[PDB]
Order: structure tokens, then sequence, then C-alpha cells
């Protein structure tokens, strides 16, 4: 078996969602930010957001909603885990000590039912007589506020519809009614039902169903004075209610798809919209009073205000504050203006909230020489695309390198004082017959550039027909400097060529030490690349020059340093190239039995290679003969996102779930089917998607003074910009940590109720394990943060098993000191 | 796809054991020692009557590609009816073959099995399945007696006297090389065609085409008469060499 | 000749990787080096010298050479290890079982979440694999461990049934001693849960309707680590053992030892509503109780879902 531990170095910074609302008092104007697995508690003030609690739940929070029952002075909290976790929350304040209630929990999931396409929705009835949610293709499932609901026991109605784009609560009907868009093969309707929970099923709808855009997104339930839906496409918004239709079609939300909306003004007058490439619109509801005293809906007018980050979710706060909740980059305060600036906008940003971004790719550099080690992250995408700089001084001090194009790869050179990005950036087919890009970036300012004028591919005769407007992306190197972060060069790779993998290394008995890149040529008809490169590149006195070009039939996903030769997998192929006295590459050997090759990390003549639905295979090199060795293999079958070695015999994975797991050469020499089974001894739901794995510490160990049980390191990056460190065990340390978990569970108050063992077990729509092998350090660090009569209730009865102290029974004041040990790993 | 297991009576003129020096006659013998003690080492098992045919079966075929004198008979008969239970579905252990066979068998008889008797018949495993092309599935003319039977409507007991004589001359041939020479299927007529001779019975009548002379030919066609005789020879031939008669 | 199995050596495939562990050996992916083409090796160790040759091989090389049908696998050969020219006794060198290279397996697809079956998808994968089914059926032999692991699939659409290891004939006329433990507790049928251990071919088709329900899901139905949970929550959505529903139950060894925990009524048409009509009749008609009142294979290809079917339209599993 194998013991390993699991920490949280920086908490997920990516908005998941928010709403505003009074829920600490009702009085005061909260804003709620859902990142994943954690929820933050603002207070709205007119100078800026108030810090007042922050908590975490054992689950991604997947619904987040604010309502107010009558009978309640402020608003209650609903919550919905990606687990189907349910939950009803309160904030109660006695003085000085904040604390959140769990009124009503319980676990939804249904037996058998289909996940939907468009996620989990989770919308709540105007009146607070229901919570709706979609959970499965073909049901609706209703849990009935009723006092007595303590439990939010539910029940299902068949729906008919089996495709549901977006459901919203209408206001203004005599009855709980929905709104909805769906897709059957006849194209995209809008249509309504009433929802009974005397009769447990649906009632025929205040109104008929609507054909409506091919690209309809999103639902918004319109207020009173108005009523009925607005429904938002890629070319238009209509407002339907009855008889009632308006179409507006203005061709200026044509060109970037529109993702975020959210009221204004409560009686409907005015919405925000937001859309990708991350331009904020005013969309007026003009209002007609008749002499009858009746108020109706003119028409629709969209504005443009001016630019944002690109934001998942937008809340208006107050005055002219608006919350840009962004997952892919920096979350933001801007100010919106009565009057434009000269610049023609009408949007002025007060405070940047620093979001890590998709984590793509990152490495670890001492670039300072002081024996730490720095971390450097490919962070955010398209305008938001930036480089991270990270070290530790308590906080982590982050430094922002703004490069407003993706960032996919990096690699650092120190012979060179730089680092290797490669990088994309969108341009758009224009009426020159070539493309566009929308704003200048980093490749586009460097100081120095270069373009491939590569004749591998040239003989072509395969057409690839373009329509003006359609988006291509368009694949770099850039070479940036180590202490300016300066854009020294930039070379761009083929039409149609996607850089996919980087490395900086000397090869064979070359001195030169070289930037590599493996490329793959996309095509949109190709369902798997069938062309690539390795292209060999020097970055020597300011300019990058082009050393050896080595064409494959396939996509280099990969590429790794291996003992002085060239390690690259290309598509199912696994492949070592030697680097000859001529400069160019040689094939030596292959391995072939892989789906895809997707990942390669090597450790001595060993490689781990992982596999897109096959988990991991560990291979060998035999020097002796010149070619490889199958020497275990995972047969349990898992989609990897990213792997890592920890040691000789430990293999780390990490699941498109996720989920973490850790695999073993089964040690046992007897059969060479034992040896060649890989036993996954670790299983951990993480809850954040890890792209990277990179062996490293961010703290200043001279390893001199007491080193932690924790042995090894290694840092991950995730997709909500979390990052985290894992680190091995002794059976020990392992089987203390463990049963004192146990213990903290016992006596740690869940939010939501959630048992934690449920929240860790591994997790798959097909399969749930507990978890096995791992301890969940960010349990065990907050033994530090119980109350002192708590600490002593953990304690109670504890002996160790360790060989120096035989059986030693503990104190509060002994745990405190080993956690506290445990802090300094991050 | 498939291999051809038949041959010629002339064609065993040439066994390897006729041209180790091994005469007709003896090669003869030993084709029935085997086979009955594959017979009845099987039947103090308990075996179903397919799976002491298959072990015969696979038996004969053995010695059309090697020689007795080189591969004891009593070891080669133990481990077709071992390896014949696991195809058939009727397995028995090794070790309580050896048993019963050391019960049957002499000393100087149960001396082929040598000093290990239960190693020397696993061993040679390998070299069955080699020899019979791993083509393990056997059909016996007991299925086709019975499939033909069924299709013969008249007296109750004269039919079902038909059945009982015939099923033992097909427990008989299976001493002799004629699993070698006819499909079971020309067998199966063979038999009913000899016990209607000898009961003299008129088979047509039984049959839907009761002016159809040669009946055999609904149930297996182009049969020749010759052939339907040349077995009756070769089946009545075991009861005249032995002092037993037609039954 | 082609027939003469068991001679041709090893030496004739270069052995590209292990693509399963199986039952008596690894299964290896290999190359043939005459033709190219690839092929799958199971690997048979006769060292073990307890009982030879297992049985479980003995059945896939007895079975497959008889079965000929497009979705059921088909056997190429059997090759063996360099052997012992001096000594046939000393030889310990294994067989493999050559079998044509299938790319992936449904389990695999399905465990990776990858695929994504539409409704056309998953006629031309049923009709395929209940066509199987009926051929074999039809021949006198049961499968007897139909589960997603064992459906092999091409990245054309292909579908072929596999793993024969635990395949015998059945006789109407004699009922005979069987293993009642025979398929995997997921795809289990309930008749076999009780012990029936004298069972009809409808254990297999309990089965495929457990992977008509699945691939409808993506999640397996029946989901239990022990035989009476398992019964329990094929009982909620079946509807719980009566004698009412299957009057023979009560002739099954476990009837009074193994019970729901209620009588609970039939539910299946109500959990699985999101399913289209035409198929959803066929899993009411495939996960019967009854085993007499269960569905054939035959039935099945006679259903409105599965009979206007084309196989030339062998529309691809969306990859
Ligand atoms: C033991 O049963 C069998 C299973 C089989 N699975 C596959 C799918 N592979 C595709 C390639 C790879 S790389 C690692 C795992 C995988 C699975 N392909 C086969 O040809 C096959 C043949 C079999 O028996 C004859």
């Amino acid at each position: 078996m194998s013991y390993n531990y699991v920490v949280t170095a920086q908490k997920p910074t990516a908005v998941n969602g928010c709403v505003t609302g009074h829920f600490t008092s009702a009085e005061d104007l909260n804003l709620l930010i859902a990142k994943n697995t954690r929820l933050e508690i603002y207070v709205v003030t007119a100078e800026g957001l108030r810090p007042v609690k922050e908590v975490g739940m054992y689950g991604k929070i997947a619904v987040m909603e604010l309502f107010r029952p009558k009978g309640e002075s402020k608003d209650l909290l609903f919550i919905l885990t990606a687990k189907y976790n349910a939950c009803i929350l309160e904030y109660k304040q006695s003085g000085e000590s904040i604390d959140i209630i769990t009124r009503a929990h319980g676990n939804v999931q249904d037996r058998i039912g289909r996940p939907s396409e468009t996620g989990i929705i989770g919308i709540i009835d105007p009146e607070c007589r229901m919570i709706g949610l979609r959970l499965y293709d073909g049901l609706f499932k209703v849990i009935p506020l009723d006092r007595d609901n303590k439990e939010l026991k539910a029940f299902n109605i068949r729906l008919e519809e089996l495709h549901v784009i977006d459901v919203k609560f209408l206001y203004g009907c005599q009855a709980p009614t929905i709104c909805f868009v769906y897709q059957d093969p006849q194209g995209r309707h809008v249509k309504t039902y009433e929802v009974s929970l005397r009769e447990k099923e649906f009632n025929k709808g205040p109104w008929k169903q609507e054909n409506v855009e091919a690209e309809a997104s999103m639902v918004i339930a319109v207020p009173e004075p108005f009523g009925g839906a607005i429904i938002i496409g890629q070319e238009s918004i209509t407002y339907h209610n009855g008889d009632k239709y308006l179409a507006i079609a203005p061709p200026i939300i044509k060109q970037s798809t529109i993702v975020c909306h959210n009221r204004v003004d409560p009686n409907g007058s005015r919405y925000l919209l937001g859309d990708m490439e991350g331009r904020l619109f005013m969309l007026l509801l003009e209002k007609e009073e008749q002499m009858d005293g009746t108020v109706t809906l003119k028409d629709l007018r969209v504005e443009l205000l001016g630019e944002t980050s690109i934001a998942e979710c937008l809340t208006y706060l107050d005055n002219g504050v608006v919350f840009v909740g962004s997952r892919l980059g920096d979350s933001q305060l801007v100010k919106l203006n009565v009057d434009s600036n000269e610049q023609g906008s009408y949007v002025v940003a007060m405070e940047t909230f620093t979001n890590l971004g998709p984590i793509v790719d990152m490495c670890v550099v001492d670039l300072e020489r002081q024996g730490q080690g720095q971390l450097v992250t490919c962070s955010g995408a398209f305008k938001e695309g930036s480089l991270r700089i990270i070290r530790n001084g308590q906080k982590l001090h982050i430094r922002t390198v703004p490069l407003y194009e993706s960032p996919r790869k990096i690699c650092y050179q120190e012979v060179s004082q730089c680092f290797g990005v490669l990088s994309s950036r969108i341009e758009v087919q224009d009426t020159s017959g070539g493309t566009t890009a929308l704003r200048p970036s980093a490749s586009t300012q460097a100081l120095s550039s270069s373009v491939s004028s590569s004749k591998l591919f040239s003989s072509s005769t395969a057409p690839h027909e373009t329509s003006f407007g359609e988006e291509v992306e368009v694949h770099n190197l850039l070479i940036i400097d180590q202490h300016t972060f300066e854009v020294l060069h930039a070379h761009q790779f083929l039409q149609n060529e996607y850089a996919l993998s980087l490395v900086s290394c000397k090869l064979g008995k070359d001195p030169n030490t070289y930037f590599i890149v493996g490329t793959a040529m996309v095509y949109p008809e190709e369902a798997e690349p069938k062309q690539g490169r390795i292209v060999v590149f020097q970055y020597s006195d300011g300019k990058l020059q082009t050393v050896a070009e080595k064409e494959v039939k396939g996509a280099v996903y990969s590429m790794v340093e291996f003992n002085g030769k060239l390690l690259a997998s290309i598509n199912s192929t696994v492949r070592l190239y030697e680097w000859t006295t001529e400069k160019e590459l040689r094939t030596e050997c292959n391995h072939y039995n892989n789906i895809m090759a997707l990942y390669l990390k090597t450790k001595g003549d060993f490689i781990l290679v992982g596999d897109l639905m096959r988990s991991v295979l560990l291979l060998a090199y035999k020097p002796m003969e010149g070619n490889f060795e199958e020497i275990a293999r995972d047969f349990n079958p898992n989609w990897m996102s990213a792997v890592e070695i920890l040691d000789d015999d430990n293999f780390l994975g990490a699941e498109n779930a996720f989920n973490l797991f850790v695999c073993q050469k089964d040690s046992a020499a007897t059969t060479d089917e034992e040896r060649q089974h890989l036993q996954e001894v670790g299983l951990f739901h993480l809850g954040e998607f890890v792209n990277v794995f990179c062996h490293g510490s961010l703290v200043m160990q001279n390893l001199g003074e007491t080193s932690t049980p924790t042995q090894g390191s290694v840092l991950f990056g995730t997709v909500n910009g979390m990052i985290g460190l894992v680190t091995s065990l002794s059976e020990s340390w392992y089987n203390l940590l463990l049963d004192m978990q146990n213990r903290l569970n016992k006596v740690i108050k869940s939010v939501g109720k959630i048992e934690h063992s449920f929240w860790r077990s591994f997790h798959t729509e097909r399969k749930t394990e507990p978890a096995t092998g791992f301890i969940d350090g960010d349990l065990i660090e907050s033994f530090l943060d119980i109350s002192r009569p708590k600490m002593q209730e953990v304690v109670a009865n504890l002996q160790y098993d360790d060989g120096s102290g035989m059986k030693r029974e503990a104190t509060a004041d002994d745990l405190i000191k080993v956690v506290e040990e445990l802090t300094r790993i991050h | 796809t498939k291999p051809c297991w038949y041959w010629d009576k002339k064609d065993l003129a040439h066994t390897p054991s006729q041209l180790e020096g091994l005469d007709p006659a003896t090669e003869a013998r030993y084709r029935r020692e085997g086979a009955r003690f594959i017979f009845d080492v099987g039947t103090r098992l308990g075996l179903h009557y397919d799976t002491l045919a298959t072990g015969i079966i696979y038996f004969h075929r053995f010695y059309m590609f090697h020689s007795f004198k080189q591969f004891p008979r009593y070891v080669t008969g133990a481990c077709c009816l071992f390896l014949a239970g696991k195809v058939e579905e009727t397995p028995k252990k090794c070790k309580d073959i050896i048993k019963t066979a050391r019960s049957l068998l002499n000393d100087v008889q149960f001396g082929q099995f040598g000093d290990d008797p239960k190693e020397e018949v696993m061993v040679l495993e390998r070299i069955l399945l080699q020899t019979i092309k791993f083509d393990l599935q056997v059909e016996h003319p007991y299925q086709f007696l019975l499939k033909y039977a069924k299709q013969l409507k008249g007296d109750k007991n004269k039919i079902q006297k038909l059945v009982q004589m015939a099923w033992t001359f097909v427990n008989d041939s299976l001493c002799t090389t004629l699993s070698l020479q006819w499909e079971p299927e020309i067998i199966a007529v063979a038999v009913m065609y000899l016990a209607g001779r000898l009961c003299k019975f008129e088979i047509q009548e039984w049959t839907s085409k009761p002016m159809y002379r040669r009946w055999w030919e609904q149930f297996v066609q182009d049969v020749p008469v010759d052939v339907l005789e040349d077995i009756c020879h070769q089946i009545l031939d075991l009861y005249s060499q032995g002092k037993q008669q037609m039954p | 000749t082609e027939s003469d199995w068991g001679k041709r050596c090893v030496d004739k495939f270069d052995i590209i990787g292990i693509i399963g562990e199986g039952t008596y050996g690894q299964v290896y992916k290999a190359k043939d080096k005459d033709t190219g083409e690839l092929v799958a090796l199971k690997k048979v160790r006769l060292d073990n010298e307890k009982e030879g040759f297992p049985i479980t091989a003995i059945r896939e090389i007895k079975i497959l050479r008889q079965l000929i049908h497009r979705s059921v696998v088909n056997m190429k050969e059997i090759v063996t290890d360099k052997q012992d020219a001096l000594d046939f006794k000393k030889d310990k060198g294994a067989f493999y079982l050559v079998f044509e290279y299938m790319d992936h397996d449904l389990m695999g697809l399905l465990e990776s979440g990858l695929v994504h079956f539409s409704e056309d998808h998953i006629k031309s994968f049923m009709k395929q694999l209940m066509e199987g089914l009926e051929y074999c059926h039809k021949k006198n032999f049961l499968h007897r461990d139909i589960k997603c692991s064992n459906i092999l699939l091409n990245n054309s659409g292909q579908i072929k049934l596999a793993d024969f290891g635990l395949a015998r004939l059945y006789n109407s006329e004699e009922s005979r001693p069987y293993t009642n433990k025979v398929i995997t507790l997921w795809y289990r049928p309930p008749e076999l849960l009780l012990g029936e251990e004298r069972y009809t071919p409808a254990i297999d088709v309990w089965s495929c309707g457990c992977i008509l329900g699945e691939l409808f899901t993506k999640k397996p139905i029946f989901q239990a680590n022990l035989e009476l949970a398992q019964l329990e929550l094929i009982s909620r959505l079946c509807g719980s053992p009566c004698p009412a529903v299957w009057p023979d139950v009560i002739r099954l060894p476990y009837f009074n030892t193994m019970k729901p925990k209620k009588q609970y009524r039939r539910r299946l048409r109500e959990e699985f509503s999101f399913i289209p009509s035409a198929a959803l009749d066929l899993l009411d008609h495939m996960l019967t109780l009854d085993p007499s009142k269960r569905c054939t294979a035959e039935q099945t290809l006679q259903s409105d879902f599965l009979k206007d079917v084309e196989l030339s339209k062998m529309a691809p599993p969306d990859l």
C-alpha cells in the first residue's frame, strides 16, 4: 500500500458564481461569491465590499441562490453540490461569533437518470414555494419549500422535452410557472408549463410555444411591471409574453457570444449583458403606458458600455458598481458612468481581484538563486492571458505579466536567462483572404520576430475553404526575459499548425541548449491530426534560429528530455530520437501499445505514459537492446489529465472527474502477471481539474533545520486557479493522521452537514469508492482552528505506533506542534 | 478452415505402427484393447456415453499419427478420456482415472504408466491437443440414430428393438477404425440398416416415403449401398472373430 | 494447411503490448509478421499441472471454432512457444489463442466517459449484439457472462461478443445441474440470484437488457456488492419477486431465504420515462423477472426498435 498527503497551497480563485441579496441581516446588501468549494460573504458598502465571513463546503458548489420565504426576516441560502448534496443555510451572528446554520439538508441523487448536457440548473419560485432542479434529461425535480421539509424530500415530474437548454421561474403568474428553451430535431423552441404541488405534475402553461433562434442560450425572467421572458441568442434578443412578441438583432452582439446576464433595475427596465470577448452591454426595456393604466413593453435596445474581464457571472451592486466575476481572467469591480470618457467608454475599473485563472502549465525556477524556488504559471485565456510569478513571503506574493493571448506551455532555459512560452491568439477571416487579430498581444508586440517557412507540408493539394468571420488559432513560441519579462522574440508557426509540446535541453554530444517544439497540423475535417513537426530552435543573440525539423505522422502531444535523447509521443506511438553529429533527429525505438499518448514523464531509464482512456503505463528503455519494454500497466480504465512520478515504484495520476490516484508496481515477483499489474493503491477525490504536476516547493528550506515528516514535493495547478501539493508519508505518520481525521470528522461541524468521508470518495458517474492512501491535509490543518475544548475531545484515548515511542498518548499541545510542522511545507 | 479426419481402408496399411513392423492384426488388437480400456474405465467413473466415445475417437485419431511402439496405449487411452471429460463437460480428476486404471489393468499392463502414472498422462496432453489439431468438437452415431429413428412411425416395440440393437452396434464399432473411415451419419444409418436385416424389418414402411426402398436417402444423401454393406461386414466381423453372436 | 493448429510458432507475431489480463493468462496485442494484421493473443499456461489445459480455454476453442457470425469474435488460430525438440515431456511452453483485434471494449469507452450514444447508435449496437446472441442461442450455446467488458467494439461500429469462458450447451429435454454463479452480479439475472441452477438462455437476455438501460443512462443500472442487495435494487425497479408475476418463484431454492425489504411495485416505465417508447418496451420485456415470460433473442430482433434497423447504415458511435 502507499501513503500520501495532499494540501492546498493556494485556494481556488476562479469565480464560479455570484449572487446579491440580504443574507447576513435583513438590512445589509451582501455579495456572495462562490469559488470552487469556497463561499465568500461580503457586505456591500458605498466605498467597497467589506469581507465578513468565508466558509468551505465539502463539495463543488453547483447552485447558489438566495430566497426569503414568508415569515423569515432575512434571506436564506440554497446550495446544491455537484455530488447532489442539497442544503438551506442561515447566517447567525452573536456579537463577535459568526456561524452558518444548516436549516435543511439531504442528497437528491436519483438511482436512474441521465445527466443533462447543459449541466445542473437550479431556480426558485418568486413566491418561494418550491425549488426547481434540472438534473437529468426528461425529468424535472421539485423540492417544495414547506416548513416541515427539513430533509429536502422531492419528487420528479415527467418532462416530455428531453433536451432543455435553460429554465427559469416566471414572474407574475397565477400558479408557479416555468419558462424554458428546449431542442428537438425541428430546432429550438420556447415553451411554458405550470407546476402543481397538489397534483405533482405539469399543467398547460400560460402561453403557447414559439420557435426561437437555433442558438438560443439563456432565459431571463422579467419582473412584474412587464412580465414574461427575454431569450438571448447569438444574433437576436427576443421578448415573449402570451400575444406579445419583440425581436432586436443588432449586429454588435453577433461578433461575440453572450454568456452572462444580470438585472440592474428591480422593475426590469435595464439588464446587463456580457460576452466572451469581454464586452459589457446594457439591454434596455422601453416602456409604453396606455390610457388604460397598463404598462407594456414597447421595444428593446442594446448599448455597448465598455470592456470588462471575460465574466462568467455579473452582479450589479449599487450606484454604478458591478462585480465582474471572472473564471478565465481577473475578477473586477467596475464603475458605470452616465457620461462616457474621452475614449467613448462608460466603464472605469475600480479594483482588480487576482485570479490565477486556468493554469495550463507551470514550472518552478529559482530566479534569485535564493535556494527557494518561484512558480511561473501559464494562467488565463484569450485577452486575460498572463504569466504569473508566485513566491512565498504570511501570504503569497504574485506578480502578473499580461500577454493578452492564450499561454499554453512554459519551460525555463537558464543558459539564455529567459523563458520559452507557447501561445495562441485568435484571428478572424477577413475580406483580404487572410486574417486579422482582434487586439495586439504578446506575439505581435515582440522586439524581434520570425515566421516558419517550412516546406514539409507545402505539397498540400488538400482544400480547406474559409468563410469570412470564422475564427482561427495562430500559434507562437515566445522568448521572454526572466528579469524584465519582456517579450524578446516571437516565432509564428505554420498556418493551421498547433504548438503542443515544449522542452529546453541539450541533446547528445551537442553543447548547444535548444528550445524544441512539437506540433500538430490541425484541420477541421480531421478527427485526429495526421501531420506534425518536431522543430529544434536555438535562441542566440536576440534571434531564434531554426536548427532542424523532423516530420512526424501525427500530433506531438508531449516531449521530454531522456538521457541526452528526445522522447516524444506522436499519437499512439512513443518514440525515442537520437541527436546526431549532423544536428538531425534520428529514431532509435518506438512503443505502439497506446491509444493516445497524451502525457510523458521520465525517471532514470523508466518512462510513465498517460493515455486518453487506458490510464498509465510504465515503460523502460533497455539500453543493452536499444528498444522499449512494458514494465507495468494500470488496467483500470481512467481518462488522464496529468501524471507524475513520485518515486521508482509509486505513480500519481489525475482523472478528468476531479479525482487523484496512485499506482504501484505490485512488487510480487512470483508471477510475471503480478509485475505487469499496477495496483491502484491510492484513491482521492480532489474536486479540482489538475493540468500540470511539477516537482518543487515554494518554501526556502535548507533542510539542515528540522525536516518535516513529509517526504517529496509535487506541486499541481488546476483550472480554477487552485495550487496544491502532494507529499508522501511513512506508515506510522499516515495511520496517526488518518486516525486523527476520523476523530476530527466526528468533532467538526460541516456546512450543509456533508459527511467528509463522502466528499473525498472517488467519484465518476459510474463509480463511487471510499478514499484510500491519502490524508486530507486541509482537514488536518483545521485542528489548529477548532476550539480548545474541541481540541481535547479530538485527542482522547489516542496512542501512537512509532518505534521510538512504542505507544504514546497525545495531548492537545503535542498535536498542535505536529500540525504546525505540517503547515511549514507550504 | 477445418481438418480432414477420414482415411481409406487401404491407407491403414501405412500407419506409423504398421511401418515400424507391427502387423495389421496386432494394431487392430491394440485398437480394440485401448478403446475397451477407455470404455470400461469411464463406465466405472459413471461417464456419459458421449464422453466415452470422444475419448475413443481421440485415441483412434492419435494412432494415425504415432506408433503404438513409442506411445503405450493405456497411457494414451487414459489421457484421451481425461481430455474428453473436459471437452464434453463431464470432467474427472486425473488421479481418479489412474485409480480406476489400476483396478482394471494388471501389474504388467499398469507398467506402461511408469513410476509416476499421473505425470505420464498429464504430460501427454500437449501432444494429444497438437495431434488432434485442436479440433475438439466431435459428433457420434448416437445422436443420428435417435434423430433418424424419431422420424420412424409404426409398431413402438419393433422400432425400439431396432434402436437398441443398432445402439449396441454403435458401441461395438468404437473398437474399430470405422470412426476413421465414415462420418457418424453413415454409421448411424448403417447400424439401422444392419439391425433391420437381422430383425427382418422393412424400415421404409415406417418412413414418410413408404415406397422409397432407399429409406436412408432422406436421412443421409448420397450413401451407396456398398458403403452401408462394407460397414455391416466390418461390424459383424467382430462378432465372428470373438465368440459372441449377432445380437 | 490453415487447419493444422497448435504447430505454428508465436515467433510469427511481433508482440506490441499487453491489452488485458485474462482468466488463464495475460492477453497481448500482436501484429502478424507475414500479413500485418493486428491480432489478440491469449496465453494459456498449462504449467499449472493441477488439471492441465484450463477448461475455460477448452470451452472457447471448442465453441468458437463452431460459431461463425459478424457479431461473434473469431479465433483465427492457435500457436505455441518454441518447443523442446529433444524431449516432449520437459516442454512447459504455453499456447496462444489468436483472435481478431478489436479497438476497444464497451466498459472502457464508458468508464473513460468519452463516448456519447444516440438512439440510432444504440439501435446499431443492440441489433448486432442481439443478432449474435440469437446465432448462439439457436446453436444451443449459453454465453453465461455478458458484461460491458466482454462487448468488443471497433471504431467502425462493429460489435463482437467475446469471452466464451463460461459457455455451455442448453437442453430443453434434459434439465442439467449448472453452476448457479455465472454472470457478474451487476448483470446477473434474478433467477440465478435465487439459485435456479437449471436455467434458460434467458439469463443472457437479462444481461443484454441491463446493457440497453446502461447505454441510455451511461451508468450501470443495478450496481451492488452483495447478492441480496442486488435483488432489492432489481426489485425496486422491476418489482419484487412474487408468485403472481413469477409463478414458479417458490420452486427456487432461496425464495424464502432471500427477500426484498417490501413487495415493491414495478416502476420500470416510470423511472425510464426518458427512454424512447420503442426502446422502453424492449427493456420492460428484457428485464422481466420470470424467465419463461422474458422475451427471447429473436423476439428482440422482431421489435419495433430493432427490426427496421439497417446494418448497412452502421452509424459509428460518437468518438
Ligand atoms: C481478453 O479479451 C480481449 C480483450 C480485448 N480488448 C481489446 C481492446 N484493447 C485496445 C487496446 C488496448 S491498450 C490497453 C488496453 C487495450 C484494450 N482488444 C482486443 O483485441 C481484445 C481481445 C480480447 O480477447 C480476444
